[PDB]
């Protein structure tokens, strides 16, 4: 957590219902953006952290 | 009334998310009501799952 792990994310079909589905994760908290819409929104860039 | 996994305690809700929410037990938006749980690990596991 001193020198977290980057990658951006480009050029590539995103279904997040995986992670959704997966609700075994302790949290999965979302800023500006309400969980069930990642499915019909989509992005210039994502970044993983 | 029902039976869920802990982590699910959290999909019971007015518009909230995942596989009991979605597919197993619905609340509307607007829903008047109280929810209520309490963990039943003694009286509904079982030494070989239940």
């Amino acid at each position: 957590v001193y020198a977290w792990n980057r990658k951006r994310i480009s050029n590539c079909v995103a279904d997040y219902s995986v992670l959704y589905n997966s609700a075994s994760f302790s949290t999965f908290k979302c800023y500006g953006v309400s969980p069930t819409k990642l499915n019909d929104l989509c992005f210039t860039n994502v970044y993983a952290d | 009334s029902f039976v869920i996994r802990g982590d699910e305690v959290r999909q019971i809700a007015p518009g909230q998310t995942g596989k009991i929410a979605d597919y197993n037990y619905k609340l509307p938006d607007d829903f008047t009501g109280c929810v209520i749980a309490w963990n039943s690990n003694n009286l509904d596991s079982k030494v070989g799952g239940n």
